[PDB]
């Protein structure tokens, strides 16, 4: 295990290695957080979230 | 679905239902985005004219949340073939945009490379729909959902008396009597990752339902990620 191979490289969602370093990204509806690892819901109903 | 529980208020927002002229649910669907619905191609031949209903959990008792949208465009995969069900996928464009609320939300679409390696290698995934509760039984009127473990490709191809193309994948149980069935077709197969759900499959077919030695055959959605985006682009 290494990088994205280890705990999704700590990304909330999409992870993708590239030159020994991790890069996080989110599906549409979510904007990347400060830490650049979490994914912040843009709208009230981002995809993939049950409505409670 | 055969087994599993019924979707509780909010659990299966991305669920979509295909209704024919007589307003009956024959197939399932997945909410991709306000204007787009994912479904199986083989469903397209189940009705001469049909519409889509969303946010419904009890076909026979309106919850004021339902919503019926007319299909504006049908984007089927020209390479699909009834002979093998290969390329069993389709996207639908709605005349009117959907409005996300309590039981009406879209599933997320992943990245093939990430999906195949992260999601797809999860322990299990979840399928849902108003399908038959028993192989030879009748359609359910309660939206249902069931957690299906992923099946090894080899084991899959091998356990099937049919050709498991590369646009398909097994999920379900070896002997346990839990598996999707007719009516859930075109339905959503999703995989949770940190409490976020991604569309990972499309209920396609099976040598019956829950049958011992037979699994559930779904349309590997990652293989059409590129095809799906484009279908939406226009
Ligand atoms: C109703 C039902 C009852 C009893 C047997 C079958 C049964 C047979 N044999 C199928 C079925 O699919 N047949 C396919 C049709 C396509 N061909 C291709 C390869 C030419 C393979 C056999 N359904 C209907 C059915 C089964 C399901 C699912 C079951 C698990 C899923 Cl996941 S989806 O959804 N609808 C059946
Ligand atoms: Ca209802």
């Amino acid at each position: 295990r290494k990088l994205c191979s280890l705990d999704n490289g700590d990304c909330d969602q999409f992870c993708h290695e590239e030159q020994n370093s991790v890069v996080c990204s989110c599906a549409r509806g979510y904007t990347l957080a400060d830490n650049g690892k979490a994914c912040i819901p843009t709208g009230p109903y981002p995809c993939g979230k049950q409505t409670l | 679905i055969v087994g599993g529980q019924e979707c509780k208020d909010g659990e299966c927002p991305w669920q979509a239902l295909l209704i024919n002229e007589e307003n009956e649910g024959f197939c399932g669907g997945t909410i991709l985005s306000e204007f787009y619905i994912l479904t199986a191609a083989h469903c397209l031949y189940q009705a001469k004219r049909f519409k889509v209903r969303v946010g419904d959990r009890n076909t026979e008792q309106e919850e004021g949340g339902e919503a019926v949208h007319e299909v504006e465009v049908v984007i089927k995969h020209n390479r699909f073939t009834k002979e093998t069900y290969d390329f069993d996928i389709a996207v639908l464009r709605l005349k009117t945009p959907i409005t996300f609320r309590m039981n009406v939300a879209p599933a997320c679409l992943p990245e093939r490379d990430w999906a195949e390696s992260t999601l797809m290698t999860q322990k299990t995934g979840i399928v849902s729909g108003f399908g038959r509760t028993h192989e030879k039984g009748r359609q359910s009127t309660r939206l249902k959902m069931l957690e299906v473990p992923y099946v090894d490709r080899n084991s899959c191809k091998l356990s099937s008396s049919f050709i498991i193309t590369q646009n398909m994948f097994c999920a379900g149980y070896d002997t346990k009597q839990e598996d999707a069935c007719q009516g859930d077709s075109g339905g959503p197969h999703v995989t949770r990752f940190k409490d976020t759900y991604f569309v990972t499959g499309i209920v396609s077919w099976g040598e019956g339902c829950a049958r011992k030695g037979k699994y559930g055959i779904y349309t590997k959605v990652t293989a059409f990620l590129k095809w799906i985006d484009r279908s939406m682009k226009t």
